[PDB]
């Protein structure tokens, strides 16, 4: 299967949307699940940040700091608090914009252009690899031999088996001659 | 229904079977003549009515330790027939009391096992005694073994032999012997404890604090770590353990199956009750190189397995969180193939206390059986004493005279080279 | 109706069921004499799932106890509730396997077994409708993992349609009380996978771990683990016994909680549990139950269920509590660990309620979770079992009985290959 | 409905939320068994906001303890209503911090908040509607001034728009108990500034002050500052669980008495305090509390109100009365210090009644004011610090766990450009 | 879950060993025997049932003071293999106790810190008590320093050495090893407390009125200021303070950690009971040099950080209002780079009395550790009079020939100049 030039990088931009959205630290007491997927299908300012300090753009010139991403945010969000997919993508070619601001000869296009060759979104291994958490755990109240062990099973691989393997099929005809010779002692016996 | 028989043989094998059945008498609460005024069926058989009879034989060709058994307080315990005696001694001979006399006295032993084998029905296994630094102990010892891994077979037998030590020395030639009986027993028993006198004398006068010991003080100890080592036969316990359920935990190998005994703690009254004697402490003393029972250095060799008897109000929590800390130390390392080396058992009963002796009453005490790559040393320098002396013959002609064959010395240094190139390979990591 | 039978194996089996018997019969009423002494009248409605009837109004357990050796049933007799066991379904033999898996499922253990096939043959023909067996070994010893896992695969020859379940504890190498543990325990995982419908791992360090730390008791003793063990046990029948708002078979967790017919191995956890001086503190409410029941440290195994994912949960409520707020708290515990719950199968977690609480407390939870984390141990128990099999250590006492080295070599391999599509699920992604 | 939960800190954390709960639980009829034993129907109307519900009837607080020790938990369990706290919310390391921030904040705090962060999840995504959090900590402490405030970030980062409340003690120059106080307030009030909504400085010295001058009382001890610690907490949220004229939540509060998003340090007090022997005398009326809460003795911090100008106030009246007569009063105290008022911003006191007072009291006021005086603290606090700092006094321990000179001279630079600019609008005029 | 393990090496430490341990058996309630007729599990472990352990070990080459430790009254408390003895004491001489007859000792005591540190599981750090003016204190002291140092890393130690006085004293050697021993211990022990006997010689003459004094006298106020430094940790107490918040508040910099301590009230009942011991009075008799336990003079420098311990029914309130008067005082002054100095604590239990002693019983007192400027005239002095036989090489044939090499008493000297220099270097004004 295949994706457009856009999209592959609009698949690519999905996932990194994706696992944003299920990052969100929510507040509150006692949620719908409607609310739940709702917030697993949006990115939050706290989130977009996130993304940003990952790749590296936060913070990195006067137009990319935390209060100028703030009012971006909330000028370009879904209701002042929350990007969906497509706004999520309109706030990243504004941020390309506004990070590049001083880059006079650059068009737009070039400045988006430039920003998805710096965080290397056509490299889903490399994209991937920058993705970073908030927190969690897997509920469990945590606290010389840590060293992890790579138990490496040993192949009773095709040459391995082979003499395991004729071994399989001669325990079968031992198994069938030993049917056949308490068949033949019943037999015998009979 | 589970019973074990002890054989006795020599001057020495009999003075520790008196200090063993000392022990095993109180411990069962019956006295002196026999008579009590289901825990004893493991060493004796009930008569019917009244009186208990040892499951033990002793033997000597040299009357005089016999007639000494025969006459003391313990004249009406032991059956007037199993007290098997000779007229003439072997005299250090290894060749008279494997060739000469002792092939006379040894159809009468085997009739006696018989007739008490026949009496039991759960027979675990045989356990002998017998100092190895003799003729007649170790010629009959031999003598014995032999014909009973082709009368029974796959019974398994122990020996609590005791070596000699490796500077201190009571005869001249027990190197000879000690070799040969060494080399009848390689292939003839299960289980071989070591137990040379230097070690156990150094055990008392650091900790026992008697300067001037004797025999029955040292016998006294070996009494008690074999009270130890069976107690589990017949007490309750978290975490029994059975003879047969050591040579697949102690011997990885079929040829290897000599190893070394501590035992922990030991004191006297007159300090004990002013230490907690926790059993973290305990278990660390029992570790401790000076603290062996045969003179050997743990530190010059790895471990291979270790197989330690708790008895008292232990707990297993406290044992695994000593397991540990022993685990991380640095200076005891065990052999590379052996991941975990120790098997652990648990016994409620605390040691029995004999009333006149050394050691005091505690309520935890533990006793380990060790099996170590560094046990090498004492074969060597066994071979480097044979060696000076039968490089000039000596010694022989006494040897030879008594239908033994000129070669048959050969082959036991032979065997011996090829134990010590054996515990060389095993020791090597891979 | 559905009642199931129980067999035993071993001296820790028979310590286990010495506990999960009278834990059932303090359940029930029951007084050692066999003698109903209850309340409530549900206490009668559904005693025939254990308990069979005799003359004279008395009940007596289904169980069957086997052992290679006499003590452990002997000691089991004389203990509280011990009457209650049928004197001819204890079966014995004269000589014990001494922890060689080969003597247990070689030599011994196939001659003996057939008297307690009759046995159990006639405990199952018998019954009104079977649901099924349910199994105590440990895979640290010889008789038990080797007899009991050879007689799993002689009843599901027979029985391929019923149900089986088996409680198993294996040797962790924390507290190791045998050196040749790894052996017989790789060896029996070989066996157990192909043919026990169910399988639960308990661990002996998993259990001091939480009596230490959850309980806060200062001297563990085998009894507390045994308690826990038998509560753990108890829990996950209750249902069946009692009525409830959703009630839920044995077959019904099966068909749940495996997805694929060779995973089933699950750890299990029971909650809750308070210390003594803290009991009154703490208030019972179904989140509070959750909470303790998800903890890492309330698993009865050392595996750390947060270095892996979940592929299924159960719980088994206990006491009269809303639905509702189960259903919610269960939504929200799986919510805010999205990241340890597999994402290709989405609602993972099984519920049940039952009305009716264990004797002395309001509300109890039964846990028990399919997690790839259990990998660890398998790995651990293989990397010793191959640093100790390079150098052929111990193995003449497993080959000197008809076994071969291919046999050790198979398992190996097929253990390794288990652990590698056990994890295989754990990077699989949609 | 719109609940908070409690999270506390450190030592004096813990102790001010002993006494905190104790009132809590007094003004709602609650025994120390967590059973409901009150008057009047309101007292049960709206206990959700404090308490949750469990099985058997009982009220269970949402409080979340934490420290990096185990003493102050151990002993506030031992107290009276000290059961009511749930068992599994108690959270604590093995080590301690020793008064230093950076092993509270980088090295031991780091990694044991991940489990405290675990219950604090699990009891906000629960709730029915969220409000917001409390905190209480000291900022005198090492411990409690790191954990505290990198959880405050940790939360803050999780649930942006909620609200956030902090009571915070910050060391007094006057009566100091720790060396390495300037050190840790410094590097506390950095962090604080950017993430907490609402912050409430306490100091020892003006509690001092107050019970030796108000209450006139012999021998102050810890139990009356956190009584009128309590009894202040108490106060602000009073009108959220009952009903009134004039229902101010604390969104309300935060709205009305922030300016501007970096100016929030308020300086509280209450009113009335009269001692016992002139507890007759006095008439309550509303003149008489609102000349007593505008009083300078009366707050509880040091620094002195009429050294500044109030840039806005708050009042939350207590008990039945007249809302005409406090609307004139409040222009009364405002017409008659007009010199003490900003003059940009007309109509800066906020007012709210509440009908339900509280036990024992006919009429109460909880005053709440924002106010330029609050320079001196910083001021004094920062000229300790360049004291202490430009000899590199004491720097050693905190440089030894990974933190640096530079987050000191950022720290330092932040505190007095926050002075500056809280000053910048004093001299202000339109 | 807190605890700590004290060292005593040489005459003077066992001396002072046993006087503070007399005094914890007190001050627990365990009788001599060790049995009682949770705070004991500081100083002390359960051994299950019955006895306690006292976390001690005792140290010394030369055996008489451990014989005659071992038949007092006491001989059941401690266990008695932790009471390490040598043969052959160093006689005044710091090489051999450091090359020559420590190093095979020290093994031992290696061993057994490690036995009982895995006991623990809440170590807060070590305590040792060493007699500085002698060969095997201060070797053994060093060298056992030396090993800690590097065995465990951060853990603390605190170290309670007793230098010689000014012109007393009771060897002629005793400055050698006096500075070898500070140069060993300037970078390795994290606090040192100084003990010198002409000042509490002075105390008791003056307060105690005393014209005879012997050192169990002053081993008793040692035991008592002992008490008070480690009451925090297993008594409740208003303002606690823990071992490991000392060096953050009382340490400037990484090299400077001697300070001097105090004590008060020191009374006797013939005439305490007239006055009534207000915190007023006894905290300023604390702050007056002649009351100093170490003599050298605080008029005579600067302070930098003042540490003090209350213990009884003092109130804060009254502290404060203590510690502000002595701020007041014009002959105190403070160092200009630190404007707070104090670090109080207050604690509940009134210090308990020893019968047959001399202090009476009181129910306030306080316990100053207070670092000072005037520290470096001790070693000003003590330089002084090294050089005075170090330019003349006297009896350093006696060190030489104990392995150790000539140039290791010119480093010593450098490092003296160098602490000196520092001094003088942290005293300047900014
Ligand atoms: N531990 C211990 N060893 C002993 C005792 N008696 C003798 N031995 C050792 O036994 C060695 C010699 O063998 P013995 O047992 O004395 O004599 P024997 O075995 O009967 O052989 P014969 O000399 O032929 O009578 C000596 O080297 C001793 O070390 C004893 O009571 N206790
Ligand atoms: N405060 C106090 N000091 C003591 C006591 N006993 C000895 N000292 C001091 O210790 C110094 C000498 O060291 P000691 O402790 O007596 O002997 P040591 O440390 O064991 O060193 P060795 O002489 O090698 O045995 C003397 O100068 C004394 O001032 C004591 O009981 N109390
Ligand atoms: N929970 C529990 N475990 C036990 C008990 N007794 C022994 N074990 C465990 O069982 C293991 C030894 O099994 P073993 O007795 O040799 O089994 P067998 O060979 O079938 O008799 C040890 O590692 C113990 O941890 C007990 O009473 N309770
Ligand atoms: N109001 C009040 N303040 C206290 C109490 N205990 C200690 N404090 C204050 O807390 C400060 C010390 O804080 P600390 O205990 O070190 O905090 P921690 O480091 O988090 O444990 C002191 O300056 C005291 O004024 C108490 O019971 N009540
Ligand atoms: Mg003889
Ligand atoms: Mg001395």
């Amino acid at each position: 299967k295949n994706l457009t030039k856009e999209q592959i990088r609009m698949k690519n931009l999905k996932e990194a949307f994706n696992f944003y959205c299920k990052q969100q630290n929510v507040t509150g007491v006692a949620f719908t699940f409607d609310r739940i997927v709702h917030e697993q299908n949006v990115i939050n300012l706290a989130c977009f940040m996130l993304f940003l300090k990952q790749f590296n753009i936060l913070n990195k010139n006067k137009y990319v700091t935390k209060r100028e991403i703030q009012i971006m945010f909330k000028k370009y969000a879904l209701n002042y608090k929350e990007l969906d997919l497509d706004h999520f993508k309109i706030m990243i070619e504004k941020v390309a914009i506004a990070f590049y601001k001083e880059e006079e000869n650059l068009s737009n296009i070039d400045r988006v252009e430039k920003l998805y060759q710096y965080i290397e979104i056509d490299n889903i291994h490399k994209f991937r690899s920058k993705f970073g958490l908030l927190n969690q755990p897997f509920n469990i109240q945590v606290k010389p031999f840590d060293q992890g062990r790579d138990i490496v099973l040993k192949k009773v691989d095709p040459v391995v088996r082979q003499k395991v393997k004729q071994f399989q099929e001669f325990k079968k005809s031992q198994q069938a001659l030993q049917i056949m010779q308490l068949d033949q002692k019943n037999i015998n016996q009979s | 229904m589970r019973e074990v028989i002890s054989i006795h043989v020599g001057q020495g094998g009999i003075q520790v079977g008196n200090a063993c059945w000392e022990l095993f008498c109180l411990e069962h609460g019956i006295q002196p003549d026999g008579q009590m005024p289901d825990a004893f069926n493991t060493f004796f058989s009930e008569t019917g009515a009244g009186k208990h009879v040892p499951r033990a034989v002793f033997l000597d060709l040299e009357p005089t330790v016999i007639d000494e058994v025969r006459t003391g307080t313990y004249r009406q315990l032991f059956h007037p027939e199993q007290l098997i005696s000779g007229k003439e001694d072997a005299a250090n001979n290894f060749a008279r009391g494997h060739y000469t006399i002792g092939k006379e006295i040894v159809d009468l032993c085997l009739d006696r096992i018989r007739k008490l084998a026949d009496n039991c029905t759960g027979l675990q296994g045989f356990l002998v005694f017998n100092s190895v630094g003799g003729g007649t102990g170790s010629g009959l010892g031999s003598l014995l073994l032999e014909r009973l891994s082709v009368d029974y077979g796959k019974k398994s037998k122990l020996g609590f032999t005791i070596y000699p030590s490796p500077q201190v020395s009571t005869a001249v030639v027990e190197p000879y012997n000690s070799i040969l009986s060494t080399h009848s027993l390689l292939e003839h028993t299960d289980v071989a404890v070591m137990l040379d006198n230097e070690a156990i004398y150094d055990i008392c006068r650091r900790n026992l604090d008697i300067e001037r010991p004797t025999y029955t003080n040292l016998n006294r100890l070996i009494a008690q770590v074999i009270s130890s080592l069976t107690a589990s036969l017949r007490f309750d316990g978290a975490l029994n353990v059975d003879i047969t359920e050591f040579q697949t935990n102690l011997v990885p190998y079929p040829r290897i199956h000599f190893m070394l005994s501590s035992y922990a703690p030991i004191i006297s009254a007159e300090k004990a009750y002013h230490e907690q004697l926790s059993v973290a402490e305990i278990t660390n003393s029992a570790f401790e190189p000076a603290n062996m029972m045969a003179k050997c250095d743990p530190r010059h060799g790895k471990y291979m397995a270790c197989s330690m008897m708790y008895r008292g109000d232990v707990v297993p929590k406290d044992v695994n969180a000593s397991i540990a800390t022993i685990k991380t130390k640095r200076t005891i390392q065990f052999v590379d193939w052996c991941p975990t080396g120790f098997k652990v058992g648990i016994n409620y009963q605390p040691p029995t206390v004999v009333p006149g002796g050394d050691l005091a009453k505690v309520m935890r005490a533990v006793c380990m059986i060790s099996n170590s790559t560094a046990i090498a040393e004492v074969f060597s320098r066994l071979d480097h004493k044979f060696d000076l002396m039968y490089a000039k013959r000596a010694f022989v002609h006494w040897y030879v005279g008594e239908g033994m064959e000129e070669g048959e010395f050969s082959e036991a240094r032979e065997d011996l080279a090829a134990l010590e190139k054996d515990y060389e390979e095993v020791g090597i990591e891979t | 109706m559905r009642e199931i039978v129980h067999i035993q194996g071993g001296q820790c089996g028979n310590q286990i069921g010495a506990k999960f018997w009278e834990v059932i019969s303090d359940e029930h009423g029951i007084d050692p004499t066999g003698t109903y002494h209850g309340d409530s009248d549900l206490q009668l409605e559904r005693i025939n799932v254990y308990y069979n009837e005799a003359t004279g109004g008395r009940y007596v357990p289904r169980a069957i106890l086997m052992d290679l050796e006499p003590g452990t049933m002997d000691s089991v007799r004389a203990g509280p509730f011990g009457q209650l066991f049928r004197p001819d379904n204890f079966v014995f033999g004269q000589t014990g396997a001494g922890n060689n898996w080969a003597k247990g499922h070689y030599t011994e253990g196939a001659e003996l077994i057939d008297s307690v096939l009759d046995v159990v043959r006639k405990e199952a023909e018998g019954c009104d409708c079977l649901q099924g067996f349910q199994i105590t070994h440990s895979l640290g010893g010889g008789t038990g993992s080797g007899m009991g896992t050879l007689l799993i695969s002689k009843v599901r020859e027979e029985y391929p349609d019923r149900i089986m379940e088996t409680f198993s504890v294996v040797p962790s190498p924390k507290v190791s009380d045998t050196v040749v543990e790894p052996y017989n325990a790789t060896l029996s995982v070989h066996q157990l996978v192909e043919n026990a419908d169910e399988c639960m791992v308990i661990d002996n360090e998993a259990l001091y771990d939480i009596c230490f730390r959850t309980l806060k008791l200062t001297t563990p003793t085998y009894g507390d683990l045994n308690h826990l063990v038998s509560a753990a046990m108890s829990g996950v029948t209750c249902c069946l016994r009692f009525p409830g708002q959703l009630n839920s078979d044995l077959r019904k967790l099966a068909v749940n909680l495996i997805p694929f017919p060779r995973l089933h191995f699950f750890m299990i956890g029971f909650a809750p549990l308070t210390s003594r001086g803290s009991q009154q503190y703490r208030a019972l409410t179904v989140p509070e139950l959750t909470q303790q029941m998800f903890d890492a440290k309330n698993m009865m195994c050392a595996a750390d269920p947060r270095h892996g994912r979940y592929l299924t949960a159960s719980a088994l409520f206990r006491g009269r509590m809303s639905t509702k707020e189960v259903d919610e708290q269960m939504l929200n515990v799986q919510n805010k660990n999205s990241s340890y719950f597999v994402e290709w199968i989405p609602n993972n977690i099984k519920s049940s309620i039952c009305d009716i609480p264990p004797k002395g407390l309001k509300m109890a939870v039964t846990f028990v979770g399919n997690s790839t984390a259990i990998q660890e141990m398998f790995k651990r128990v293989a990397e010793q079992f191959t640093a100790m099999f390079r150098r052929k250590a111990f193995l003449h006492w497993y080959t000197g009985e008809g076994m071969d080295e291919m046999e050790f070599t198979e398992a190996e391999s097929n253990m390794n290959d288990l652990v590698s599509e056990y994890q295989q699920y754990q990077d699989a992604t949609a």
